[PDB]
């Protein structure tokens, strides 16, 4: 509601994604100009600190990673490369390059830090790679192959409740939750309720709660809310929040209190909070 | 003396240049602006003077960040009310003393010269063309245009310069001509005409050059 | 007994600390025998591991020389006191 | 500035499923 | 004599150890021209002989040399390397140029590389830029305004540029007459550029904005070569400077590169996948056609252009719909 | 026809054949070029090259080795010559009567560095040994010269 510092980001072309730090203290940022920014926002002061260009096409999504691994910054781009920059002593350098994609990766998400310093990878040819760094020597790389019939559009991890487990969504309407058994990712889960591509999956980071919650917004504008009571269980039930006329973006959910921030095509950005009764009410409207 | 590039006197006296730094109380903004048009004699005490004040902005309340950025907040301001904030007898008087210390560090040393002005970042050359174009008061245009010499004094931004006085058409070939008329010989003094003939001089002293503009009038110098 | 690498490395500096303090104050205090030997036998096994110091570093070459220097004169001076 | 409201030709061209998703890269949700 | 004796005794590293300590305490008494170009040799001695270490033994301790917290600089190569670079730098700068030569004797990095590039020694300056990791953009820039000049410039200015070309160094003799000096500078620059190269971005960049100084039209090579680069960059640069009719031409080419027709001349691979167009720059170009609205040339290509932008998108609708049956 | 790039192509065919075969073809009429050397720098080189050959050969080692110094300032000749004329220099340090200075071996030594720079941007086993004997015989001359 209120305004603080706004930030002059000195780009070329629209900012497709955006994440902050785990602390508060930086931003990224990725542009379709094939370059990530890093912005270190302290105090009300918007300062460069870095300009990272190795993609040949535009960037899609950026991710941070926890603090106690250093700063380590994924960014996917439609050039097949997912390359993994670290800061060294102030000096932003590409550590790792994966290149082991077909078609475009439109998304990156790193696992829980319990877990280790994992890494997935969406990608438009429907595969998902899981990067892992074992602290000695390279990375391990364990490829899902033909994850999604048409292609990978999201990828978001559980709260680490250990049971590594993710959930992914595509163009083929589905959207299909991960299990790592026996050291496989196997599929585990298929729900269906979107009548078209789904464009982004979130797995809420549930606080204090026994059931497990994830958002999925989809082509049609058909925003569905999946509740398992019972991680056992797996039985999944679906909630229309609000079928919006224009195509819904990505879903956001906030660290401390779970409200959804969903974003459109009408340019707007709708609050959802769920209320003790159960039925999901819109808080406030900030359009751009 | 006040350049450093240590006896106890020369910590002593670099000291003195950074401790009197310290103060920014608006009653010794003035002064130590004469003071630096004092220090900045001498091509090689214009120079460090000139990159003194570059660092001090890279915030100080002398700088060359603020004083190309306080020009080109007047530049928007004293154009987005063309068909006002006057600037204030302390803004002028400030901005004056900024032109006057500006002056004496680029007659003294060429380099800061020929650096100062083929800069990209606060880009002074058009931006200087694009305030005269602005109709604004007299005392502004003069030290604008004179300015405008002292970085022709240079050989390849005189002849630049050449072709850019014609393009303008400052002096219509309104302008200096209604200046001269109405307010010079009213206050019957003559301070702006001086000038612009001290700028003809040296413009034409680098080159009489070639056709001054053709397709627009009948090619040369003549008008003038 | 958990930590690992913990005899290499802690070891060596351990005992180079506490061999500088215990020369010192032994030479001082009427230089007892028995913990004379206790040094002699803590400055051999000294020797043994300064060899075997791994370099990953440019700081390990430099350190590895100090020590391995000083405890050739500490080596020295024991000798001197002992024997002769 | 991002351009007002164009909304046609670029919107059927937005339904194509050759690279919807490319076509779909205006989009933002931080 | 402590010097001899020392190298004499192969001790590499002491030897070296007293000539930084001669060329310090050298430096701080004697300022005078001759004290200073003994402090040059005795730290280009210095270098000298810690690079003589045992390729067995390649290590050097080296300390901080605090007696003229006794600190130790291992300092390898690297240190002492920039240390002597910028000592020489200063050096050749003196030569050129009287007081920009006492100003080198007591100045910095940074300002060594400004001097140089004024004074028109860029293969030095590029040098020193690459030595602290310093960005080659001041020496590209440099180049370019050198090229500026020259492509509308007087007779003495070419001689002189013919001149400070023989200072850097041209790759090959070419025995074309209409070259003249000019062209041979273009071609140093064209050769720096390719050996000394990093992010491509930054130095075609400088390149093009120092060659727009005045405007200028760019020729066909680099063209091309821009286009199967970074075609995004290449529109950008003609509307900073209102270059629409250019800018058309350059959409209506990368329009043909995308449907196959010279793909090579835009770097555009294309199982369709890659079709990523720049509509931002088409809106802007659009939006400056629409300001004037007086030259009815610029309306009629305009339209054209957008019937041929419409034919083309109804052409990829009908090559989508076709590859996702494909595919499905 | 007093044309300069016609005569440099011609001496730089000249070294590459020098290069291969290991000694110098026509030396007659490398030797009397006079005046005519100068049209090109790279004939201007070629010529002064032979001058070194023939006086060290006949025992005129001191200015042999002056000439070289002087041609590797000069940056007449082309990087790979430069590399050859360093090791014909070793033999003349090594020699017990030394030949170079202090200063030209200073010289000699800023080159090396200076050609060690512009080639960043067996044979190096060869011309490592070959700069530590020439480090060593110019300090034990400056050392002679501090003496004398």
């Amino acid at each position: 509601v209120s305004v603080i510092n706004t930030v002059d980001t000195s780009h070329e072309d629209m900012i497709h994604d955006a994440q902050m730090d785990y602390y508060g203290i930086r931003l990224a940022t990725c542009s379709s100009d094939r370059s990530v920014k890093i912005f270190d926002v302290k105090n009300g002061g918007q300062i460069l600190i870095a300009d990272l260009r190795g993609h040949e096409g535009p960037v899609w999504q950026v991710a941070w990673a926890h603090p106690m691994y250093g700063n380590i910054l994924a960014s996917c781009s439609y050039d097949r490369k997912v390359i993994i920059w670290k800061e060294e002593n102030g000096t932003w350098e590409k550590t790792y390059e994966y290149t082991g994609h077909d078609s475009s990766v439109n998304s990156v998400c790193w696992a829980p830090h319990d877990f280790g310093l994992l890494l997935a990878c969406g990608s438009s040819d429907g595969a998902i790679s899981i990067l892992t760094y074992t602290g000695d020597g390279p990375w391990e790389v364990k490829k899902i192959s033909n994850a999604h019939t048409i292609g990978c559009n999201a990828v978001s991890w559980a709260p680490s409740v250990y049971i590594k487990r993710f959930v992914s969504g595509g163009c083929d309407n589905l959207v299909k939750i991960w299990r790592e058994e026996d050291g496989q990712w196997k599929e585990d889960q298929k729900l269906e309720a979107h009548s078209d591509w789904v464009r982004d999956v979130a797995w809420a980071p549930s606080i204090g709660l026994p059931t497990s919650t994830i958002a999925s917004c989809s082509q049609d504008g058909r925003v569905y809310i999946w509740t398992s009571d019972d991680a056992a269980t797996n039985c999944w039930t679906p909630k229309l929040l609000h079928k919006f006329n224009d195509v819904v973006w990505h879903v956001s959910w906030s660290i401390t209190a779970n409200i959804l921030a969903v974003s459109g095509g009408d340019n707007k950005v709708t609050l959802w909070k769920e209320s003790v009764d159960g039925q999901w009410a819109c808080i406030s409207d900030v359009n751009k | 003396e006040y350049w450093c590039p240590p006896p106890q006197r020369q910590v002593l006296l670099s000291k003195f240049v950074r401790q009197m730094s310290d103060l920014l109380p608006a009653t010794l903004y003035l002064p130590y602006l004469k003071m630096l048009r004092g220090l900045a004699s001498g091509p090689q005490c214009a120079h460090y003077c000139f990159s003194l004040l570059k660092a001090n902005g890279g915030g100080s309340p002398v700088s060359w960040d603020h004083f190309f950025h306080s020009l080109m907040l007047y530049h928007e301001h004293l154009r987005r009310d063309l068909p006002l904030r006057g600037i204030t007898q302390r803004e002028l008087d400030g901005l004056i003393a900024c032109l006057q210390l500006t002056c004496t560090i680029i007659d003294w040393s060429e380099s800061a010269r020929l650096a100062l002005c083929e800069h990209a970042q606060w880009m002074p050359v058009v931006v200087i063309l694009g305030l005269l174009q602005c109709s604004i008061p007299p005392l502004l245009k003069a030290e604008l245009l004179k300015t405008l010499a002292a970085f022709g004094k240079s050989p390849e931004i005189a002849a630049s310069l050449w072709q850019s006085l014609e393009y303008t058409q400052i002096l219509q070939t309104v302008g200096i001509e209604v200046e001269l008329n109405e307010i010079e010989s009213r206050c019957e003094e003559y301070p702006l005409t001086r000038a612009f003939c001290q700028l003809i001089s040296t413009l034409v002293e680098s080159s009489f050059p070639t056709n001054l503009g053709a397709g627009l009038r009948a090619p040369g110098f003549e008008p003038y | 007994k958990h930590i690992q690498d913990w005899e290499t490395a802690g070891k060596v500096y351990l005992d180079y600390i506490r061999v500088i303090d215990m020369l010192n104050l032994i030479q001082q205090d009427e230089s007892s025998g028995c913990e004379l030997e206790k040094l002699h036998t803590k400055v051999m096994s000294l020797c043994k591991w300064v060899e075997l110091i791994h370099c990953y570093t440019a700081k390990d070459r430099l350190a590895q020389s100090e020590m391995a220097k000083r405890v050739a004169n500490i080596l020295r001076v024991v000798l001197s006191l002992q024997q002769p | 500035e991002l351009v007002p409201l164009e909304k046609s030709v670029t919107h059927g061209r937005g339904s194509l499923l050759i690279d919807m998703g490319l076509f779909m890269g205006r989009s933002f949700r931080v | 004599l402590l010097y001899a004796f020392h190298i004499y005794r192969h001790n590499y590293r002491k030897a070296g150890s007293v000539m930084f300590e001669y060329g310090m305490r050298l430096g701080r008494e004697v300022r005078t021209l001759r004290g200073l170009q003994k402090q040059v040799n005795s730290y280009l001695a210095c270098l000298n002989c810690l690079r003589l270490i045992r390729p067995e033994y390649a290590w050097i301790v080296q300390p901080v040399s605090g007696a003229v917290s006794s600190q130790i600089e291992i300092l390898e190569l690297r240190d002492l390397e920039k240390e002597y670079v910028l000592a020489q730098t200063r050096l050749t700068l003196a030569k050129h140029n009287p007081s920009t030569a006492a100003i080198a004797g007591s100045s910095a990095a940074e300002e060594m590389v400004a001097l140089l590039v004024q004074a028109g020694l860029f293969d030095t300056a590029i040098s020193l830029c690459q030595t602290f990791k310093l960005a080659l953009t001041s020496v590209f820039e440099g180049l370019a305004c050198k090229c500026i000049r020259l492509q509308q410039g007087g007779e003495a200015a070419q001689a002189e540029a013919w001149e400070w070309l023989a200072a850097n160094q041209l790759a090959t003799v070419i025995t074309t007459k209409e070259s003249s000096a000019t062209d041979e500078a273009w071609r140093l620059m064209i050769s720096y550029l390719d050996k000394y190269e990093a992010k491509n971005t930054l130095y075609h960049h400088c390149i093009i904005n120092k060659l727009l100084s005045h405007g200028v039209p760019l020729p066909n090579w680099l063209i091309n070569r821009y286009k199967a680069m970074d075609a995004a960059e290449l529109l950008r640069l003609y509307l900073k400077y209102d270059l629409l009719e250019e800018a058309a031409e350059l959409v209506l080419e990368y329009v043909d590169a995308l449907l196959g027709k010279g793909h090579q001349y835009f770097g555009i691979q294309a199982t369709s996948q890659l079709v990523w167009f720049p509509y931002s720059a088409i809106d802007h170009l659009r939006q400056a056609l629409g300001e004037n609205e007086s030259n009815q040339h610029n309306q009629a290509i305009l339209s054209k252009l957008q019937r041929k932008m419409d034919e083309y998108f109804q052409k990829l609708k009908k090559a989508t719909d076709d590859y996702k049956k494909l595919v499905q | 026809a007093k044309d300069a790039a016609f005569a440099t192509l011609i001496s730089d065919r000249f070294l590459k054949e020098y290069c291969e075969r290991g000694n110098f073809t026509d030396l007659d009429l490398i030797d009397n070029l006079g005046s005519a050397m100068l049209l090109s720098d790279r004939l201007t080189f070629l010529g002064k090259y032979r001058e070194f050959h023939r006086m060290y050969s006949q025992e005129q080692f001191s200015e042999a080795a002056s000439l070289l110094l002087s041609l590797m300032t000069a940056r007449i000749a082309p990087c790979s010559f430069w590399l050859t004329l360093l090791l014909d220099a070793l033999p003349l340090l090594e020699q017990k009567q030394v030949i170079f200075s202090a200063e030209q071996t200073y010289e000699l030594m800023r080159c090396l560095e200076d050609r060690m720079a512009a080639k960043l941007e067996q044979d190096s086993s060869i011309d490592n040994t070959k700069v530590e004997m020439l480090r060593l015989a110019l300090a034990r001359n400056l050392a002679r010269a501090i003496v004398t």
